[PDB]
């Protein structure tokens, strides 16, 4: 065998040709950013949050 | 765990991946 696959039908682990080595292969940190604020009223401070 | 029996035997029946991929995400 050669390829890697899982439920999803998505390939996640590849064997190399040279060495004939199993990898892994995983997404690259994708998310969505957000920010806390306590009212623009009382302050002008923020944090985030990712 | 702080449950009771009962809690204790019900969740572990409620037992049947899925990481992150093409957008999906779980909060
Ligand atoms: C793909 O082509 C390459 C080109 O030659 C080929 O790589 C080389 O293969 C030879 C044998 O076919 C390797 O020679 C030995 O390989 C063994 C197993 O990997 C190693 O353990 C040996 O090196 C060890 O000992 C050294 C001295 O103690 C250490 O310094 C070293 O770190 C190791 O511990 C020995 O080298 C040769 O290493 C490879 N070359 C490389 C860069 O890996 C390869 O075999 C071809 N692949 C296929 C599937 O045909
Ligand atoms: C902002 O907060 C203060 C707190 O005393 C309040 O008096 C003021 O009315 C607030 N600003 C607005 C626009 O309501």
């Amino acid at each position: 065998q050669q390829f890697g696959r899982d439920i999803a039908d998505t390939t996640d682990a590849v064997r190399d040709p040279q060495t004939l080595e199993i990898l892994d292969i995983t997404p690259c940190s994708f998310g969505g950013v957000s920010v806390i604020t306590p009212g623009t009223n009382t302050s002008n401070q923020v944090a985030v949050l990712y | 765990s702080k449950r009771s029996p009962i809690e204790d035997l019900l969740f572990n029946k409620v037992t049947l991946c899925a990481q992150k991929f093409n957008g999906l995400t779980v909060l």
